RNA sequence: UAUCUGGUUGAUCCUGCCAGUAGUCAUAUGCUUGUCUCAAAGAUUAAGCCAUGCAUGUCUAAGUAUAAGCAAUUUAUACAGUGAAACUGCGAAUGGCUCAUUAAAUCAGUUAUCGUUUAUUUGAUAGUUCCUUUACUACAUGGUAUAACUGUGGUAAUUCUAGAGCUAAUACAUGCUUAAAAUCUCGACCCUUUGGAAGAGAUGUAUUUAUUAGAUAAAAAAUCAAUGUCUUCGGACUCUUUGAUGAUUCAUAAUAACUUUUCGAAUCGCAUGGCCUUGUGCUGGCGAUGGUUCAUUCAAAUUUCUGCCCUAUCAACUUUCGAUGGUAGGAUAGUGGCCUACCAUGGUUUCAACGGGUAACGGGGAAUAAGGGUUCGAUUCCGGAGAGGGAGCCUGAGAAACGGCUACCACAUCCAAGGAAGGCAGCAGGCGCGCAAAUUACCCAAUCCUAAUUCAGGGAGGUAGUGACAAUAAAUAACGAUACAGGGCCCAUUCGGGUCUUGUAAUUGGAAUGAGUACAAUGUAAAUACCUUAACGAGGAACAAUUGGAGGGCAAGUCUGGUGCCAGCAGCCGCGGUAAUUCCAGCUCCAAUAGCGUAUAUUAAAGUUGUUGCAGUUAAAAAGCUCGUAGUUGAACUUUGGGCCCGGUUGGCCGGUCGGAUUUCCAACGGGGCCUUUCCUUCUGGCUAACCUUGAGCUUGGCGAACCAGGACUUUUACUUUGAAAAAAUUAGAGUGUUCAAAGCAGGCGUAUUGCUCGAAUAUAUUAGCAUGGAAUAAUAGAAUAGGACG
RNA sequence: ACCCACUCGGCACCUUACGAGAAAUCAAAGUCUUUGGGUUCUGGGGGGAGUAUGGUCGCAAGGCUGAAACUUAAAGGAAUUG
RNA sequence: CGCCCGUCGCUAGUACCGAUUGAAUGGCUUAGUGAGGCCUCAGGAUCUGCUUAGAGAAGGGGGCAACUCCAUCUCAGAGCGGAGAAUUUGGACAAACUUGGUCAUUUAGAGGAACUAAAAGUCGUAACAAGGUUUCCGUAGGUGAACCUGCGGAAGGAUCAUU
RNA sequence: AGAUAAGGGAAGUCGGCAAAAUAGAUCCGUAACUUCGGGAUAAGGAUUGGCUCUAAGGGUCGGGUACGAUCAACUUAGAA
């Protein structure tokens, strides 16, 4: 009402943050940034609740204000900066590098990566257009604008970003036999090797997707992120690599390693 | 505007207040197990009703169902873990065939009585309440504890208690003071 | 945990209700109350009124400081440390409270903006601006105020202000400084026809209008209008640029201009470096702030479909002057009768319109439930609406804002009567109203939010106090020895001991313990509690458990005394009239127990609302009879059977592993393909695929979906399967020593010296909408004066 | 016109109870807890009361629609023995 | 010697009709008047820049003698403007008030007419047996009251019955 | 005989006698009751001038085997 909201109560936050329902009435509202606040992770909850490197927002602020943490090469000393999918986070102290990817339960994992892998990121192009004076440009999933792309780069493709400059090194197209990451919905976190896509001109192009264990499913085209061709991926996959074990085999593995 | 604390009721009163069969049956149970109300029996029958309802709505589904397999194995495991259900009986119908005395046989009160440190369930009750017990190496003063079939090897007296040493006791120290006065 | 019982009768079986019975995150109230955890709390009546005090302000290295402020720099003579005030910039449109209004309205799920605004982030993004643009000009940077401050005053008073004197900006209001090339216009002049020119001007972005491009399934030829790039002027002729969407007049670009003319940095902090033609010469980093446009993000505004309680003792409603629509224009950020002008007569309704009522904010949800269901939802989350009732509006990206103004109305405050100031449905608190709801406490330590921002602020929030609203756990005693009374067994020797016993005692003992104090420590922003713990702290007259009842229903008195149809009891039947199992007491006993009763409302009981699942001859109820529209329902019939294969699940000895697993197997179970008259859409293309393709036993060459793109068409549904989506919390439920448990989402494991590691699942979530398989069941259409199909 | 046999459609009747029902009784009042052929109307303890009021029809008498307050633990059905 | 109906009379309670063009409260609304701010037509207090501009006097530079040129105190006067308060025209939004109208909910009322109880009141005895005239329905009329009578109907009859 | 009167407004009088007020037209709105025909101009409100315009409402002639020309009305509505 009357303007934008600036608070976010607990029990209204997205559940994949794993914020406890006790310990405060409010949740850290992500500031405006490159991602939607639903599919984002504030640096406060990432540093405190996933890494345990801090206990308070005061300690997170004390870490941020001395320019220790940087994300996508930029320092970003904001407590509620929305870190989203495949954003890289570099901590020069501890020489740590994380890449924000979903685990198969649908939450963000602490996926430690090396420096040569932290030197880039992939972006799913959302629209290709002609800017002013006829300059073509793309818009990635994190709102990055990249001018003068390759003319073969159409929508729903993946571009590899230099992450020091904003240039494109190469790009992956979108058709059958491509390794994808599911980012959104019930199947959020699986990796499943497109077999074919159905059009349905008028809304919500569907795509059929089968994992390494031949368990197929289907997803809207909004939630799919192609990350290479079948076999080799262009990034380091987290543990499990998006299989979505059933609860039976999950407790069998928990009884195996114990 | 904080998240409300969840709470639940743990028992249920019976429909008919006064019937002699239920009355003297539960009074026999209370006398044999050393309880202070019918509320404990009501709580145990409530837990048994929930368990039986889960078994019923699992049995309505056929076998080879993942939900039936998963939660039936989980429930059977939890019952054989607490020791209310024997190891041979793991077929989800003996779970329905259980009764409240099987649950009352696993309380710490009757377990202390069976281990023989009490000589009576009321002695076990006052011992547990007076902290002269340790189910592992930790004092527990709740008689309705539901030992987990591995703790009977560790049910014994507390180290920081009489019958475990390290201090005689309050009225013992008093009597030592009075007999030192008579010594003077 | 799918349960019934008492009451109509002289007795019976029924119908039928009354009463009982259990529960309530449903309240109130009575009596009583020891402990631990957790915790609602002026909603209901009055969205009634409010004393007082707080709840929104804010700075860095980085906008402005001569505080006549504090310091000491001693590096400083412009400043440069800190820093009140004030200007400036942001914020105050969030949060919090309440549920008055509101019944297709809100709201839920589901769409859309190819119909719009968007501060803030985040990512990109202005060489074009000196205007006769050769003095018009500061571009090592241009102007004017003004606050704070000094000083003079006013009034009874207010977060009231006047006059005078300074002074600043990222305040206002002006204003320049950077290429080149290319293309267009005009065009001097040479003058030729093939005609060429010197020179001048314009050409960023933003606004407005007009116009153009923004394309394309295929192949060649005939000549002209003039040759068109270059010629061997035969004409070889190509190159020709065109992105996206299902779809656009889209994105974008280009011409003609239009604008009272936007923007295109006169801003700030650190580091002070390189080149020399050594001048305060030229270059030069890391940031901050700002800035036009696009995109993104936070949103907002409209918007598609379907869904809302009770009423017909509301059946017709809407349209004067907006009702439904059309055209055009205004207005809006935009669509649109949103408004105006003209024009038409439309639009809704028994499939419940319109009107009325709601002791109606909607939903997530809550209680009770064998199933189905019934009732509630002011209230911890989401979405609305409101700030005493209306209306209007400034500022700003965002308000019809109220801890912002203006007016009226109603209440109401202070006056030295002139005038001034008001909005607790924010936090406490106070009057009222009531059957009914707490402290005018402490703190920003957590959770978060705002600011110029690590630092300040925050009655948001947290902590404690009141608190028998509800929930969780759980004391009020245990064990002996003596004295009686048993039941077997040794003796079977009279009735003698009795071992081992299960209870009773004007029998008696030592132990154990917490409630409660309390040194301490822990706890916490600081405390109080909790968990620990010195010392103290049970023997009964103590450290003493209540509430209701004892005819039945319905557990437990034919015990005693009093009363005598009186007093009274009794949810219902009933008790009481001088022998009361029912009143008042005592004794005893019973039910639940720190809780129990009472009232009211609701659920089950209630198959006494009946879809599941009632009854209608006589207990209540077939309309007097027939017709008949809406509604509901509606005969049968159209590919069946037979085969042949392929491969999945359950089995089955083999167990060929030591109660785990495999294969050749008899069978069942569900799938797919092919054939039996059985098209079960095909055109352009490509992969040509499985390929007659066979090179000697792994080689050179078949038919497009099995991989696509576009296509032409394409009977429509209902139903059902699967899947996407359906916020979290709640519900069910997996795991897990909160010490158990309600809970919570934690935790667990090591050589604990350096660390390692599992989690925080899953399911349900109607209806509507979306995609998908099936194609029985129920509808629908087709070729019959053939203006039918194939071709 | 009768008689016999049969058949369709009627008004009914007699006997039994497989069945139903509280019973009286019922070839429908059966095929209804083993609860679903299609469909219309009506009832929710007894009074107050088919009353009051408001509509609408009728010349009128009246008809159709149609409450509430209040009150009550029984009214009532079928059979049994007196 | 059971049960049982109604009038009338007393007492208490509930609701209804009711003259009073009753009353009060609340909502909506016609018409009239109409604050406020907003948009517009003006308006111009005041403040302020520029172009000048002339007179009268001071100073300075120059034929050095009158005289000539440039500056300073004075005050008219003219324009070119810019900002701009009060006030004001018209418009739309429109609070609020007045007077009516209408709807809804309570609320007074002489009197009238019901119902319910209570109470062994008065008068009869209508129904239950063939209830002593068989009961009951519809309709009409009448009578102190239950009720009676007429027409038609019913068996819930006192008849399942005369080949 | 005709009129006008401040403030009040039937206190005057047997009695509002007399006088005053109202009045036409257009638009809106119109109750009880009813013999359903009425009541009804119910009650009760608004508007009305001049000037300059706009709109609508007609006749007669004209077409091989949609329209044009011409002439003339007072009726209503609206706007400055
Ligand atoms: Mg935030
Ligand atoms: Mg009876
Ligand atoms: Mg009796
Ligand atoms: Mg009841
Ligand atoms: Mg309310
Ligand atoms: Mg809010
Ligand atoms: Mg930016
Ligand atoms: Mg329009
Ligand atoms: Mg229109
Ligand atoms: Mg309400
Ligand atoms: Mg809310
Ligand atoms: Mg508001
Ligand atoms: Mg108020
Ligand atoms: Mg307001
Ligand atoms: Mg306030
Ligand atoms: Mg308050
Ligand atoms: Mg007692
Ligand atoms: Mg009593
Ligand atoms: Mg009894
Ligand atoms: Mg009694
Ligand atoms: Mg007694
Ligand atoms: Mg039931
Ligand atoms: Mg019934
Ligand atoms: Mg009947
Ligand atoms: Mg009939
Ligand atoms: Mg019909
Ligand atoms: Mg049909
Ligand atoms: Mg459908
Ligand atoms: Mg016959
Ligand atoms: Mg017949
Ligand atoms: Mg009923
Ligand atoms: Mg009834
Ligand atoms: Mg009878
Ligand atoms: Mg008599
Ligand atoms: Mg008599
Ligand atoms: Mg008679
Ligand atoms: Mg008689
Ligand atoms: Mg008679
Ligand atoms: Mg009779
Ligand atoms: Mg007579
Ligand atoms: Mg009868
Ligand atoms: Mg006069
Ligand atoms: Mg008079
Ligand atoms: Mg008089
Ligand atoms: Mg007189
Ligand atoms: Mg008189
Ligand atoms: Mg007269
Ligand atoms: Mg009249």
């Amino acid at each position: 009402a009357r303007g934008p909201k600036k608070h976010l109560k607990r029990l209204a936050a997205p559940h994949h943050w794993l914020l406890d329902k006790l310990s405060g009435c409010y949740a850290p509202r992500p500031s405006a940034g490159p991602h939607k606040l639903r599919e984002s992770l504030p640096l406060i909850v990432f540093l405190r609740n996933r890494l345990k490197y801090a206990l308070n927002g005061r300690e997170v602020k004390a870490i941020l204000m001395q320019r220790h943490v940087k994300v996508d090469g930029k320092v970003r000393t904001d407590t509620t900066y929305p870190a989203g999918f495949m954003d890289v986070i570099t901590l020069d102290a501890t020489n740590e590098n994380f890449r924000l990817v979903y685990d198969v339960k649908g939450r963000f994992a602490v996926h430690r990566i090396t420096d040569e892998e932290a030197s880039y990121k992939l972006g799913k192009v959302k629209k290709v257009q002609l800017g002013k004076k006829g300059v073509p440009y793309v818009v990635t999933h994190d709102g990055r604008t990249i001018r003068y792309p390759d003319p073969n780069i159409k929508v729903n493709d993946t571009v590899k970003i230099d992450l020091a400059s904003g240039k494109i090194t190469d790009f992956i197209k979108f058709d059958a036999g491509k390794l994808v990451y599911v980012t959104g919905g019930r199947n959020l976190g699986r990796i499943g090797t497109i077999v074919h896509k159905e059009r349905h001109d008028g809304g919500f192009d569907l795509v059929h997707i089968k994992d390494s264990l031949d368990n197929t499913f289907v997803t809207r085209l909004n939630n799919v992120f192609v990350i290479g061709e079948q076999g080799k991926p262009y990034i380091s996959l987290p543990k499990g690599k998006g299989i979505k074990l059933s609860i039976a085999e999950e407790r069998d593995r928990r009884r195996a390693q114990q | 505007p904080r998240a409300p604390r969840t709470y639940s009721k743990t028992y249920s009163t019976p429909k008919r207040p006064y019937e002699s069969s239920r009355l003297d049956a539960e009074l026999k149970l209370a006398g044999e197990f050393g309880l202070k109300n019918k509320k404990e029996i009501y709580r145990i029958s409530f837990q048994l009703s929930k368990i039986r309802r889960a078994a019923r709505d699992l049995l309505t589904r056929d076998e080879k169902d993942p939900k039936r397999l998963f939660e039936g194995n989980a429930l059977i495991r939890r019952l054989v873990r607490v020791g209310v259900l024997s190891e041979d009986k793991k077929k989800l119908d003996y779970v329905l065939a259980l009764k409240v005395e099987d649950f009352l046989e696993r309380r710490l009160q009757t377990q202390v009585y069976k281990l023989g440190l009490a000589k009576s369930v009321h002695h076990a009750r006052v011992l547990i309440t007076q902290r002269h017990i340790a189910v592992g190496k930790q004092i527990v003063n709740i008689p309705s504890f539901m030992v987990r079939l591995d703790s009977e090897k560790h049910i014994d007296f507390a180290p920081t208690s009489p019958f475990g040493g390290a201090r005689p006791g309050r009225v013992a120290r008093r009597n030592a003071a009075r007999k030192a006065e008579a010594s003077g």
